[PDB]
């Protein structure tokens, strides 16, 4: 029905990383506002909104670590604990389940997933 | 008056 509310992965124009977050208003013209789980808010195009949730397994992502770095990965489980997400990240062999919004996309690996989740 | 660190970008 409607995309309001619903939980997506957006592009953020600063450094061109998609984000997990939430949009919260249709603000017309193929634009949404986004509230991303960070707590920024901003209007994003709706061809920059991945609307997947979760990201779904064996997706190619990125993620962050507690300690500002970041490294790409592979989606290989997804955990709900308490209301919340958790991913299970795979890396050279290994895993590392990480909370939902240290898992975040590359313009390129985003673009992989435009033409099946993108709303534009 | 606090502000989102992302607006620091901008």
């Amino acid at each position: 029905n409607s995309f309001v509310g619903l939980r997506v992965v957006a592009k953020w124009s600063s450094n061109g990383y998609f984000y997990s977050g939430k949009i919260t208003r249709d603000v017309g013209a193929g634009k949404y506002k986004l509230l991303f789980d960070d707590g920024y808010e901003c209007d994003v195009l709706g061809k920059d909104i991945l609307l997947c949730d979760p990201i779904p397994l064996d997706t190619e992502v990125t993620a962050l670590s507690e300690d500002e770095y970041f490294s790409a990965g592979v989606v290989k489980g997804h955990r709900k604990e308490s209301g919340e997400l958790y991913y299970s990240i795979e890396k050279e062999g290994q895993r590392k389940w990480y909370k939902r919004m240290a898992v975040i996309l590359s313009l390129e690996q985003g673009n992989r997933l435009r033409e099946q989740y993108g709303l534009g | 008056t606090s502000r989102h660190k992302k607006l620091m970008f901008k």
